[PDB]
RNA sequence: UAAAUUAAUAAAUAAUUAUUAAACUAAUUUUAUAUUAAUAUUAUGAAAAAUUUUUUUUUUUUUUAAUUUUU
């Protein structure tokens, strides 16, 4: 069941606005999309293949 | 528990709210165990009729696998069984 | 109209609630003796309890009609799968064999509920209360109980609903079945 | 439940069989419920129903452009009255109404492989407008009495309601005994339709 | 024959397999009453000898 | 979001349920304070699961032991701990630099 | 009599207290509770642009992990007023259920409310109530089910002295009960007909069946058999009743009723784990740790102590059998001794008018046969017997021919259920029951409206949508105009839609026979109108 | 039954972590180290027709005198001298041989170097990471055919083969594991 | 056997074919039915108008076999 999470939320610099920091980035990890989990981890599998 | 609102998102982001305990280590396992999925928290069952939910992937994928003709008719487009044979193939590219 | 019957308690004890022709008659309970077979009143008295998660069929007595009532003879019944009477299932996976013949479970007296099997070692899911002294019955259908209440009923069934080839005349079914004690 | 104001089916003065113009009509009530479609309580063809207004009504005649003709309710009356609307509301849906048709036809069709029969067309009537039909009440035009319909396009023909005179219905329609059924052949595929 | 119709072509076989397996056991509980009622007299000739 | 800089205090779980399972088994001695030499010598571990610093002591799934019971592990849990005191037994912290762990584990 | 179904949906009953002080409990008001955020809103500098991290000039922008933790925000006591005399609304929620929630979020011990359970009496009816306890005010809505459905929710009206503890929890005068019919039979007339005859005749005023249990094994089946010197026969009886309450109890007990000689106290041991996971007032349940104590002093006698059935049911939770549902059986059982004596005319016979004397008035007119039969025609109300062994105590109509048809029976071996304690230390020797317990009696202000074509359903708009609909709650008899609900397809759910069709293909008839009364304290409402409808559930 | 609001805390073991005191009411603890048994797996052994009547669950516990009695370790009368290996809070216990005195059960299974039993849940490929599990059964001796049988009686519906040295049960995962270990402990085993 | 498609704070699955594995119950003929997971595989390319013929690419050998009438 490896899932792998990246930090989520957008990451904009805007200007000296962002007025709130309380409902700023919730400072969630959400797991990546599942194809692309595949995708990095097809990378590690071939250390031994067959 | 049954919900009878709006009900919520999980608890990725917590404000914890202690009753009583050793306690000095709330919010430490309280985002440990919330970025895995989890319980340690206790979860919160609500939306007791998640059964429109397994009837939508139901039809949401009973009628988008019928977009390519469902076809309980055959080996599509048969026409030379019905005499008699094992069909053999034809490789797609396409 | 009495049955005579043998008294023991730490046994367990199944309820069934008959209904012929559409009409509540009332409920039958029976102790299963545990004491000389234990495996045959366990595979019973679970399809009457309906605790077992369905296999081959759903385990439960609850719905399926008596089928073979022979008046004065026996009346069967049991039948989970096929409500008909064709097929014997066991909530072990497999048709299981007879344990004891030798006390309590040879003699078919009138107040007992033989355990009817396919083959004569292969036992399954269809049982049959035994109405008069079957002096043949002996050591060949695994006696497994006995009626303790109810025995009005099931001479109201083989009655009737009844036929010398077995068909009932009208269907008489277990409207609900349960552990009493 | 009687729906609360989904429905509200309210006696009548005028015009229903709606149309572009669809009063054409002398002189009685029938309507279809006014539930939203109390519309129609807004300047007439329809009158909540009082204790009074179970008695009689003051229909639309159009004699005088007005609901001018007084109307009883009796048993006669609304015994006349469906027996009046029902005759025109299948004149009303065969005349407006278009049956298409998917039929088969073989090659570079311009034709039917299996021409039309009559009783053929009255499981149409029946089936798209529910108008029930005798199907000997359907003549064909007179270029096709001998083959069928058999063509494709749009063709029309002749279904005849007799019952014009017993229900005294003229100069509102423009046909007192027969109405002109207007058809459309298609030439769907095997996949399409039977025949 | 060609018992019913189940779904898959798997629970098609994964149900043939066990009417396959019903007749394994249906043999070797058969061999196990053998083994089960020679003990019990067997039992008792132990018994039976200290009565 | 786990960079394993040098220094950073990440041991090699040892549950005490494994450890409780070879001094019955007969692997360790129950009169001896039971230290990493033995554990490794005992095959009670493998050597690979030692890397600096050298373990813990987690006591999940346990609930008493019954038992006296003197070790020498680096920070065992806190109800690993408390296991271990209320058995009459006692544990130790023997929390040390690398070449502490080489000159003990090959004495 | 006409049919009648009935407790389909939770609030097909509705019930308020109505207190001897007078007014009764209405509830307008519903505070969700007030907090404290103790820390501050822990965040974190999390890069916000994709520039590497040698750059000086790098974002950072801050992303919140904790908001910070809060406290219940405890209160003060006024100077001297320890009491709370607070209304609350319990939705479905037995007593039990709400004893224990105020000690899974506050932690008031069970000895400090005081909440006189209304009688009928059934659990899963919607209620409003008075309690006295002894928190603070700014506590007690951190108790209350707010945001959820059935809203069980506590508000204040409170802080009496501790003198002021017997004058309050005295007793509730009346109760309102406003009921509402389902798949009824008798069209509009038929219903009007039955119900004057029960607003006026009256009603047999029994004990209702719930303070004995719904249940193949009633609470005197307890009572009796702790005391038939067989323990082990109450244990089973009290575990049964579990098995038969709750989905969550009954396969342990059938694991556990029917398990091994060999592997018992495990199936106590995995039916203890289960009713500890599943949090249950894990205190006041110790029974089943005894059980798995009495079945582990066997299996290794020698190993774990030595425990008796007898031990086992000590530590039970009794009280609710022994006094008040024992001595409900046979009370009943002395009303069928007053209509076999047939009582409508009250049957003196010798001129033994009631002395319960019932302050300066309420005698029953004590008379001649004619001059009693002033009043006592009329009065036919009166109380029948005590509960349980006073019945000798008043045993007042009759000659106590009813009693002398008893009492040769009941202290020989309990009449009805042929095994009871009357022994000489009993309810005679205690003073705490009273009864008043009248015979006949007759709902009060009756006369509530009838629907003849509800084809489907109904709801009954109750006091927590009222007081949210900016609505004065209190209407002290069937509105209609609020609280009613005639039929539009919003009976508050779509399952209970699949519960009126697979209940109308059994029992069939139009319905929503809307109902109202202000029965006095007893008389549960099912046993009143028991006669004038045929309930069904 | 929504009227209890809670009950909430009985919620799931898939989809959610699952550790410390929400553990699942019907999965097993067994573990490789912790042997620890249940009753409810052992009525599913003792309520099934086999032969080889298994141990009693009352002579099969490793787990339920100078100071008011003394451990199972033997501790001696002085409180002084106990012996080594006579208790075990992990579970542990050697075999206690067949309950039948009359039987020649026709398998004798080979606890390994460290007193487990031969059961391992291994993965059908494992580089995929697939959640398609089975067993194996490594130390089996004796007529391992006749072992073959009884695990029938027990897995019906498992396809279970069977060579020299091992038996592969296929499709079952770490619970049919502890299952195995009831029937090997009460087998006298 | 043509199906898939949302750049970017808390919304159940891309789709295909492929390899390898998995489970039958409120849900009827005593009918019928290829669902699920893991991994491998994302380029087969329409612009306007109008609108709310047909099943065939693929056969072990001997027979057997129902779709024909001209202007």
């Amino acid at each position: 069941s490896r899932v792998w999470v990246a930090l989520g939320g957008k990451m904009r610099r805007r200007r000296i606005g962002r007025q709130i920091d309380v409902k700023d980035m919730r400072y969630y990890w959400r797991p990546i999309e599942p194809q692309y989990q595949r995708l990095y981890m097809s990378r590690l599998r071939i250390k031994d293949h067959s | 528990a049954a919900a009878a609102a709006a009900a919520a998102a999980a608890a990725a982001a917590a404000a914890a709210a202690a009753a009583a305990a050793a306690a000095a280590a709330a919010a430490a396992a309280a985002a440990a165990a919330a970025a895995a999925a989890a319980a340690a928290a206790a979860a919160a069952a609500a939306a007791a009729a998640a059964a429109a939910a397994a009837a939508a992937a139901a039809a949401a994928a009973a009628a988008a696998a019928a977009a390519a003709a469902a076809a309980a008719a055959a080996a599509a487009a048969a026409a030379a069984a019905a005499a008699a044979a094992a069909a053999a193939a034809a490789a797609a590219a396409a | 109209l009495y049955m005579p019957y043998t008294p023991v308690a730490t046994n367990p004890v199944v309820y069934f609630d008959i209904t012929a022709e559409g009409d509540a008659l009332g409920r039958v309970s029976v102790e299963l003796f545990r004491d000389v077979v234990p495996r045959t009143s366990e595979n019973f008295r679970s399809l009457c309890t309906g605790e077992r998660g369905y296999g081959q069929c759903l385990l439960y007595y609850k719905g399926t009609p008596f089928h073979r009532i022979i008046p004065g003879f026996v009346m069967q019944g049991g039948d989970i799968l096929t409500k008909d009477g064709r097929s014997n299932v066991s909530v072990f996976g497999y048709p299981f064999p007879d344990e004891s013949f030798e006390g309590k479970a040879g003699k078919h007296l009138p107040g007992t509920v033989g355990m009817a099997h396919s083959g004569p070692n292969q036992n399954g899911s269809q049982f049959f209360f035994n109405l008069g002294r079957n002096e043949q019955l002996d050591r060949k259908f695994v006696v497994v109980g006995q009626v303790l209440g109810g025995w009005e009923i099931v001479n109201q069934v083989v009655k009737l609903c009844g036929s010398r080839c077995g068909t009932p005349v009208s269907r008489a079914w277990i409207s609900d079945c349960g552990q009493s004690g | 439940m009687a729906p609360e104001l989904q429905l509200e089916y309210i006696p009548i003065i005028f015009t229903r069989t709606i149309l572009g113009p669809q009063g054409g009509f002398a002189g009685e009530e029938r309507l279809i419920k006014r539930e939203v479609a109390q519309k129609y309580m807004s300047e007439g063809n329809a009158v909540t129903p009082s204790a009074e207004f179970h008695q009689g009504v003051w229909c639309y005649n159009p004699d005088s452009e007005q609901y001018d003709r007084f109307v009883e309710r009796n048993a006669e009356f609304l015994d006349f009255a469906a027996r009046k609307r029902q005759w025109l509301d299948v004149y009303w849906r065969v005349n407006t109404g278009y049956l298409l048709f998917g039929r088969q036809s073989w090659g570079q069709g311009w034709l039917l492989n299996c021409p039309l029969r009559k009783k053929d067309i009255a499981q149409k009537l029946w089936e798209q407008y529910k108008v029930r039909v005798d199907p000997r009440l359907i003549e064909f035009r007179e270029k096709d009495r001998r083959t069928g319909i058999q063509d494709l396009g749009h063709n029309w023909c002749w279904l005849y309601l007799p019952g014009a005179e017993e229900l005294a219905i003229d100069r509102e329609v423009y046909d007192n005994k027969r109405v002109k059924v207007r058809m459309h052949i298609r030439k769907m595929s095997s996949y399409g339709a039977l025949y | 024959g060609r018992g019913g119709s189940v779904a898959n072509p798997h629970m098609r076989s994964k149900m043939n397999f066990m009417r396959l397996r019903r007749m394994r056991l249906r043999d070797v509980m058969h061999r196990d009453q053998l083994e089960k009622r020679l003990l019990e007299e067997r039992h008792h000739a132990l018994q039976q000898q200290q009565q | 979001p786990r960079n394993r800089y040098e220094g950073k205090a990440s041991f090699s779980r040892l549950s005490l349920s494994k450890l409780l399972w070879a001094v019955d088994t007969g692997r360790l001695n129950p009169n001896e304070t039971i230290t990493l030499y033995h554990l490794r010598n005992a095959k009670v571990i493998a050597d690979r699961e030692v890397v600096w610093p050298g373990m813990v002591l987690l006591a999940g799934n346990v609930e008493r032991v019954p038992y006296p019971l003197h070790i020498e592990l680096q920070n065992a849990s806190a109800k690993a701990i408390q296991l271990l005191e209320e058995a009459g037994g006692s544990f130790t912290n023997v929390y040390m630099s690398h070449e502490g762990l080489y000159q003990e584990l090959h004495p | 009599p006409l049919e009648a179904v009935i407790r389909v949906q939770s609030t097909d009953a509705h019930v308020t207290e109505v207190d001897a002080n007078g007014g009764g409990a209405f509830l307008e008001k519903a505070p969700k509770g007030r907090w404290r955020k103790i820390s501050r809103s822990k965040t974190l500098l999390v890069e916000d642009t994709a520039t590497p991290f040698s750059n000086s000039d790098k974002s950072f922008s801050p992303r919140v992990q904790s908001y910070g933790e809060y406290v219940r925000r405890i209160g003060k006591l006024p100077e001297g007023r320890p009491l709370l005399r607070f209304a609350m609304f319990r939705d479905g929620y037995s007593l039990d259920s709400v004893c224990h929630r105020l000690r899974y979020e506050i932690g008031v011990p069970h000895d400090g409310v005081y909440l006189h359970e209304p009688p009928g009496g059934s659990f899963a009816a919607v209620t409003q109530f008075g309690v006295a306890v002894g928190v603070t005010r700014e506590q007690l809505p951190h108790a209350s089910r707010h945001y959820n459905v059935h809203a069980l929710i506590f508000d204040d009206r409170g802080y009496h002295a501790l003198d002021e503890l017997p004058r309050l929890s005295v007793a509730p005068q009346a109760y309102l009960h406003r009921i509402l019919l389902r798949c009824v039979s008798g069209d509009e007339a038929a219903v009007a007909q039955r119900l004057r005859h029960l607003s006026s005749n009256g009603f047999i005023n029994y004990f209702g069946l719930e303070s004995f249990g719904i249940g193949s094994n009633t609470l005197f089946d307890m009572a009796a058999f702790a005391f038939r010197r067989e323990p082990h026969r109450s244990v089973g009886a009290y575990l049964q009743t579990l098995a038969e309450c709750s989905p969550l109890h009954h396969q342990p007990y059938l694991s556990y009723a029917n398990a091994e000689e060999s592997t018992v106290a495990g199936a106590v041991a995995e039916w203890l784990r289960v009713c500890e996971r599943a949090k249950l007032p894990r205190e006041t349940r110790e029974l089943l740790r005894k059980l798995h104590c009495y079945h582990l002093s066997q299996c290794h006698p020698s190993d774990a102590t030595t425990i008796s059935m007898e031990d086992v049911w000590k530590a039970c939770p009794i009280m609710h059998r022994a006094e008040q549902s024992a001595a409900a059986f046979v009370w009943n059982a002395m009303a069928s001794q007053r209509l076999l004596s047939f009582g409508s005319r009250p049957v003196k016979g010798d001129l033994v008018c009631r002395i319960g004397n019932r302050g300066a008035i309420e005698i029953a007119e004590v008379a001649s046969d004619t001059d009693a039969s002033h009043y006592t025609i009329d009065d036919v109300v009166l109380p029948i017997p005590c509960g349980g062994t006073p019945a000798a105590e008043l045993r007042y109509p009759t000659h106590s021919v009813n009693e002398a048809f008893f009492t040769q029976f009941a202290k020989k071996h309990s009449l009805s259920f042929l095994f009871n304690s009357g022994v000489d230390p009993t309810p005679r020797a205690a003073a705490t029951l009273g009864p008043y317990r009248r015979l006949v009696s007759r709902p009060r202000n009756l006369q509530a409206a009838v629907l003849q074509d509800p084809s489907s359903c109904a709801a009954l708009k109750s006091d927590l949508f009222l007081l949210q609909e900016h609505q004065p709650t209190e209407g002290w008899s069937l509105d209609y105009r609020q609280r009613v609900r005639e039929p539009s397809n919003f009976n508050v759910s779509e399952r209970f839609r699949e519960r009126m069709s697979c209940i109308r293909k059994r029992r069939a008839g139009e319905h929503s026979v809307a109902l109202a009364f202000v029965l006095p304290a007893g008389s549960s409402p099912w046993v009143a109108l028991r006669e004038a409808f045929h309930m069904h559930y | 039954y929504a009227h209890t609001p809670e009950l909430r805390h009985m919620a799931d073991g898939a989809a959610m972590s699952l550790s410390g005191q929400r553990i699942p009411l019907l999965k097993p603890t067994l573990s490789k180290w912790s042997r620890q048994l249940r009753s409810d797996i052992y009525d599913e052994l003792l309520k099934l027709p086999l032969r080889y009547a298994l141990h009693d669950f009352r002579t099969l516990q490793a787990h339920i005198h100078a100071s008011s009695g003394l451990s199972s370790a033997s501790p001696d009368a002085p409180a002084y001298y106990a012996v080594a290996g006579r208790d075990s809070a992990v579970g542990y216990a050697p075999p206690l041989g067949p309950a039948d005195p009359v039987d020649v059960i026709p398998f004798f299974v080979h606890r390994s170097s460290n007193g487990h039993l031969p059961g391992k849940v291994y993965s059908m490929n494992a580089k995929t990471l697939m959640p398609a599990f089975y067993m194996r059964i490594q130390n089996i001796e004796g007529d391992m055919f006749r072992f073959e049988e009884e695990l029938m009686k027990i897995f019906p519906t498992k396809k279970i083969f069977v060579r020299s040295h091992s038996v592969y049960v296929y499709n079952v995962n770490l619970d049919g594991r502890a299952v195995l270990h009831h029937w090997l402990l009460g087998l006298g085993f």
